[PDB]
């Protein structure tokens, strides 16, 4: 089992479309009813859903937000009735310090909800977090929740889908501070999926609805095998151990109109495609640390071995000199059309990601020398006296970059 | 006037087995339980037993009941087939090793007992190996989880330590990926498209004879003897959950030597078995 | 003992044709497969060298290669002809003698004579020619290896080894010429 | 297996009608479906096509072009859906230097496509190139691709159907430069089929649709035996070794209206007809180097031997004095009507082809003395400093002519 903590407008939407994808996959009706064709289903549902006496299924989700508008719109959707009104929380009434201050203020009810959800699962495995690191809501609230959660639950995993601000595009003027602080908290508490609007929209090209549909696709494909038990990799901890910051790529990212080219898609061509920097959805002979490829559809392990052999000989990849990939196979949901003969998802750890922080650090250093937009921060208690928090966070990020 | 009647009896004898007594179901059901094909069951049975570790864990009050608690967490089963899983033992252990002897025997009734032989006991031979494998991916998962709570504490002694786990885990996650390809998928492709009365005895005696690709045969036994040296050192690595870092640094160096010795003993055994051919392609990939 | 010298292909015949295909007749078939594969082996080998000489376009004596290669080619390639015109011709009679006579006794003789012709037409039984062209067979193995066992000009005793075979090959070439001077008329015409 | 690289408007069309002929021969539906009568077919399809999970067959073709219009029209044809949209490439936005500069600019995606196509074949044998040497697109792009391909794949054949500019007709004013440079690259990298509009249209007489239909006929008849396995000549390398610049001729080049004269067509008369300069589709006691005649339909090797004997005695041909032909037989596709009792195609290497270059050299020398139309070339980087490239190319062509 698992819980999802989605914050800010970004996280709220991310959750909306993630649950849309899930209910599509598992044959769950918008109202929580189960379709007749899926009555005898074999798919495991406990992982993301828990059924109710009324036979309906409820997501293990909690909605958090500093503002009402987004969730109010969500509850006007056809999927509104599905969620649990008890879990959803809205502030009665764009800065990280303010977000953390509110988090300190509203500890009690949030952790009440989290405890209630936790006690309903026998074998909870970890946590899932969806949020954006730039905006005031996501950054600060996620920081506070991560801190108090790692404190509260020292034996549960914490996984996040953190969305990083666009850089080529000059959105949050105060983004460097929030990003740097959120990164501090991620290193200091997060167990383990980086995301950026820049490269994501780049691949989308070459509304937020479609972008986050792709993101939800990534999340669902990541959790597929856990959802669909097989032989190997039957747990999230198995995933994490086989890799341990990450980046992702998915081959069949094709529009509903781009099915006309039914290209004979082997496993070799897919696994190859997952390697190119173009497909890496995120934007010094930098090299890899780990690679995992989850493959959906018919697959012959002989083909997998041949592809691995050929790629190894062709040396299209580079590895650490000081240490000695993985190809897991799953089964598609029996419901969604198998427009793709075989499909592939890749999650990897690669040193080049360091550059991200070097940019943000460069951004942050490009402001701290002139004290820009610190007036609001001084208002909050945390930065009321000084900003030693900022210095510690910057040095922690520098240490991480040095370690990479 | 004789051969015209022999073919009609046999064809009616074999057909009587499938469409009435579900012979095709029993095979695709024992694999769900014995060969641990169905997840959330082995990952729930082995996970329970390993939580304890003598006089305990041996009486029929815990091990004869842990199964009835395991099947509930299977999400697949709880059928008339799902019963008859006698989780019995065959030895009384006295007291760091990689051995925990324990059997798991299926049970059948009369019109099926005549085909599934009471010797085809060999599942129990291949089972105790597969369970022993789970002992790694849990104990190794423990140290991966035991170290998580240690996280501020960032220094050369820490990062250089965790790279050992990633270097030792990958060797287990590849030898398991091999087993999950030979004994469960390709050997099951045969004997499933092979079937479709005497032949049923031999075809089954050829399906399981799973023990050849499983490195349990005495012919390739030296390949199996080296595996214990690997599995043992990972268990010692779990004992030392940086007061004794150097004591662990020597352990890992012994691990890198034995693994480097395996790649040579398997290569020398290629000249003398196409099954082992896929192993070298698994253990070696962009290295020597 | 080279491995190719022992290669062969056996055929588990079914029940009805068990009378038509005895171990005797199914053996003479094998001898044809042994020889016809050899000529196929040397030809496929020889042309790969050509795929390298043309490839090796960027020595006044290195040009002697193709001036010998083509000589060794035409004698071989056209020797590999008369084969599509002894098989597809003798076979087209064997199949015609079948659909003509309603009797079965003819088939046991038509097929038997078909087989004896292949051993006679393809010069497998004719000892002198079969013991002379055989020397041409393994001859190309040496030459093709010589060109493939290096990538530079024939200087390190290769030319010293090169002129060895031409003194034997061209001697073996015209030696065959006197042999043919019944069935050779279909063959010598193509070379001439 | 094999790949086809067609460039420029000429190459794009050439490919269109070549694949039209192929699908006609192999009973492939316009949409990629297979007809019912051809379900049990024995013809080998892997050579030019690879089947798809949807049972449709996809050509091993890539479309390249500096301009969109031609390919856009292609995709409006009934055959549009057949091609692979992934492989097709169009420049987002008439000179050789510009073409080569773009080739340097768009290396990555082109070679991505080529690698993807290559990895889908177990026993790829060589490459096929269709282009025109005069226009800016074909010349420069083919030059760049040939260079980087011979560099990338040093163990694959490279075959081209190069179309040469008309000379009696005064089309590209800057044709001498492009032709000379393309010839340089062909000598320096090309493994092995010259083509000219002048003699081609001459024989056509005595639209581009019909001309290129004839050209595609030549290509298909050249590749027949490879497509249809037999006993001898079961590989392209076998073809090349038996000959090694080339010229071609086909006997049954008869209109759909010219079937009324059903002339009793032996093998002797055909093979004879293949020898005359009139049938050579291209426009010092110059002599031959090699001759190959592929014959389709019923054929008796006795007839072939008799024809060879008689032609040899009649000495209608001339051979090199310093060195010591070939007649291969194939089988017609079982589908297209056998309006011809027996048909013949000839590919030969003959010294007279030298004259071609002597003309172009004469053309080029007729311009380099006055520096005509060099302004555009100086614009590109390659000819930004000097034109030593041109001098080297001219001297290389002169060396080739001397060698002939």
């Amino acid at each position: 089992e698992i819980i999802t903590l989605q914050l800010g407008q970004c996280g709220n939407q991310i959750g909306f479309e993630f649950w849309k994808q899930l209910c599509a996959e598992h044959g769950i009706s918008p109202e929580g009813i189960v379709e007749e064709f899926a009555t005898e289903g074999t798919d495991r549902k406990d992982v993301f859903f828990y059924q109710a006496d009324d036979e309906h299924y409820i997501p293990r989700a909690v909605l958090l937000d500093l503002e009402p508008r987004v969730i109010h719109s969500i509850l006007n959707s056809p999927y509104a009735k599905l969620y649990n009104p008890e879990n959803i929380y809205l502030s009665e009434h764009n800065n990280w310090a303010s977000g953390f201050s509110q988090g300190e203020k509203i500890h009690e009810d949030i952790f009440d909800i989290i405890d209630r959800e936790a006690d309903g699962s026998d074998s909870l495995e970890g946590f899932v977090l969806c949020h954006s690191i730039a905006g005031g809501t996501g950054s600060g609230l996620g920081s506070y929740l991560l801190e108090r959660l790692n404190d509260r639950y020292p034996k549960k995993l914490v996984q996040t889908y953190s969305v990083f601000p666009n850089q080529d595009e000059m959105d949050v003027v105060v983004q460097p501070y929030n990003s740097l602080l959120t990164l501090k908290r991620l290193t200091q508490n997060a167990d383990c999926v980086v995301l950026d609007n820049t490269a994501l929209n780049r691949i989308a090209t070459d509304s937020f609805s479609q972008i986050n549909q792709l993101v939800s696709t990534i999340m669902s494909a990541s959790t597929t095998t856990l959802r669909y038990p097989g032989y190997m990799n039957n747990d999230l901890i198995g995933l994490i151990a086989s890799l341990i910051f990450l980046m992702t790529g998915y081959t069949p990212l094709t529009t509903d109109q781009s099915v006309a080219s039914v290209r004979k898609t082997t496993v070799l061509d897919v696994m190859r495609r997952l390697l190119q920097p173009k497909n890496v959805m995120v934007s010094t002979n930098h090299c890899y640390i780990a690679i995992l490829n989850i493959i959906q559809g018919e697959v012959d392990p002989t083909q997998v071995h041949k592809s691995l052999q050929r790629i190894r000989e062709r040396k299209l990849a580079n590895f650490i000199p000081w240490g000695p990939i993985q190809v897991a196979l799953s089964r598609k949901s029996p419901y969604l059309p198998s427009a793709h003969r075989v499909s592939g998802l890749m999650m990897a750890n690669h040193t080049s990601i360091s550059s991200l922080f070097e940019r943000t650090c460069r951004q942050y250093d490009k402001l701290r020398k002139r004290e820009a937009f610190l007036e609001q921060f001084r208002k909050e208690d945390m930065f009321k006296d000084n900003f030693d928090e900022m210095d510690t966070s910057r040095e922690i990020v520098q240490q991480l970059i040095d370690e990479y | 006037p004789l051969a015209a009647h022999i073919s009609l009896v046999n064809k009616a004898a074999v057909d009587y087995f499938f469409v009435e007594l579900h012979l095709e179901a029993h095979y695709e059901a024992l694999r769900h339980f014995l060969l641990m094909e169905d997840g959330e069951f082995a990952q729930s049975l082995s996970d329970l037993l390993f939580e304890k570790l003598p006089g305990e864990l041996l009486n029929p009050l815990v091990l004869n009941s842990v199964l009835s608690k395991a099947l509930q967490c299977s999400l697949h089963g709880d059928t008339p087939h799902a019963s008859n899983l006698s989780l019995a033992l065959k030895y009384l252990p006295e007291v760091p090793d990689v051995l925990s002897c324990l059997e798991l025997r299926y049970k059948v009734d009369w019109p099926l007992n005549i085909v599934i032989t009471e010797g085809c006991s060999k599942y129990s031979g291949v089972f105790s190996f597969l369970l022993q494998l789970k002992l790694m991916m849990w104990a190794l998962k423990d140290v991966c989880f035991h170290l998580k709570r240690t996280a501020m504490a960032g220094s050369v002694q820490f990062r250089q330590l965790q790279l050992f786990k990633h270097e030792m885990q990958h060797f287990v996650k590849v030898i398991q990926g091999y087993i999950a390809n030979q004994i469960l998928h390709v050997t099951w492709c045969e004997f499933r498209a092979r079937l479709a009365l005497e032949e049923i005895q031999r075809a089954h005696a050829e399906y399981l004879h799973a023990v050849f690709r499983g490195l349990l045969t005495e012919k390739a036994a030296p390949v199996m003897n080296v595996i214990h040296s690997i599995f043992s050192l990972v268990l010692k690595f779990r004992s030392q959950l940086h007061p004794n870092f150097a004591l662990m640094q020597q352990s890992y160096n012994t691990f890198k030597y034995y693994s480097h010795f395996l790649f040579k003993v398997v290569t020398k055994l290629v000249n003398r078995q196409p099954h082992l051919e896929d192993f070298l392609l698994r253990i070696n990939f962009n290295n020597y | 003992a080279s491995g190719w010298a022992a290669l062969g292909l056996s055929y588990k015949v079914q029940w009805p044709l068990h009378i038509l295909f005895t171990p005797a007749v199914l053996e003479k078939y094998n001898v044809v497969f042994k020889y016809l594969l050899s000529v196929r082996r040397v030809q496929a080998e020889l042309q790969h060298c050509w795929a390298l000489q043309m490839q090796r376009k960027h020595q006044t004596d290195a040009i002697k290669w193709r001036l010998r290669n083509h000589m060794a080619f035409l004698v071989d390639n056209l020797q590999y002809y008369l084969q599509v015109d002894v098989l597809e011709s003798q076979f087209s009679q064997l199949l015609h003698q079948i659909n003509s006579t309603r009797d079965f006794e003819s088939i046991r003789l038509a097929h038997d004579h078909f087989l004896s012709n292949l051993l006679a037409q393809s010069f497998i039984l004719l000892k002198p020619v079969f013991h002379c062209l055989n020397e041409i067979l393994d001859l190309c193995h040496s030459f093709c290896s010589l060109v493939s066992q290096n990538l530079g000009p024939l200087d390190e005793r290769g030319a010293a080894q090169l002129s060895i075979l031409v003194k034997g090959f061209s001697r073996q070439s015209s030696l065959l010429f006197k042999i043919l001077s019944n069935s050779d008329l279909a063959q010598l015409l193509l070379r001439l």
